[PDB]
């Protein structure tokens, strides 16, 4: 079948990881400064 | 911090309208590291309580739904 020459390759391929930058929990996010905080009078 | 919650809760039944005692209360039982206990408390006075602008007591409630991390919800409102 001599007739139009092209190749199909369906493109399903996986980034490379991103590695975001990360975020910093907060000082309220750690469980002795909630007790500090809370506590309080 | 017992003693301190066994007066919180006595000042409550002598006079149930002292919301600052069960304040206390809750805050007792954050002391003795009751997470649940003081869950449930704040949750009864709460749903018998809809209308009371208690802010510190919403406030608390928001963080320890924060800390539980499922109630985001409850935490928001």
């Amino acid at each position: 079948r001599q007739d139009y020459i092209a190749k199909v390759r369906y493109q399903n391929d996986l980034p490379a990881p991103p590695c975001p930058p990360k975020l910093l929990k907060y000082e309220i996010e750690k469980e002795a400064p909630q007790k500090e905080f809370l506590k309080d009078s | 911090y017992v003693q301190a919650q066994k007066q919180f809760k006595q000042a409550e039944d002598s006079q149930n309208s002292n919301t600052l005692a069960k304040l206390g209360y809750a805050q007792c039982l954050i002391a003795r590291n009751e997470v649940g206990d003081a869950t449930i408390y704040l949750e009864k006075f709460f749903k018998e309580n809809q209308d009371s602008k208690s802010s510190e007591m919403m406030l608390l409630l928001g963080i320890i739904y924060s800390q539980s991390g499922k109630s985001y919800y409850k935490a928001i409102i």
